[PDB]
């Protein structure tokens, strides 16, 4: 069982989540990859694991 | 008792004490500063935790 996942939220200022530049880089240095679920449409309610 | 007061409390030069001074740390429009090119400042600045 190594593999636990983690749910947080960005309701305070202690967790912030950014968008990776498009630099050939995942967020320069110092970062966690994270999954947020982006809804398409105001119907559909599926999210790309970004 | 007010002229010496307003002249021991004028306008001080103090502006900055340090990499940990608050002023510094917020990035407002008001105050702009910033490095001239990438020299070694820049890769301090890189190489920080926060």
């Amino acid at each position: 069982d190594n593999h636990l996942s983690i749910v947080t939220l960005e309701e305070a200022p202690f967790v912030i989540v950014e968008d990776i530049d498009p630099l050939t880089e995942t967020c320069v240095r110092n970062t966690v990859p994270c999954r947020k679920f982006v809804k398409i449409n105001n119907s559909t309610n599926e999210g790309m694991n970004v | 008792a007010n002229l010496a007061a307003f002249l021991v409390l004028d306008r001080p030069e103090e502006r900055i004490t340090g990499i940990n001074d608050p002023r510094l740390r917020n990035p407002s429009d008001k105050f702009i500063y910033a490095t001239v090119k990438q020299s070694s400042v820049d890769i301090y600045f890189r190489r920080q935790v926060c």
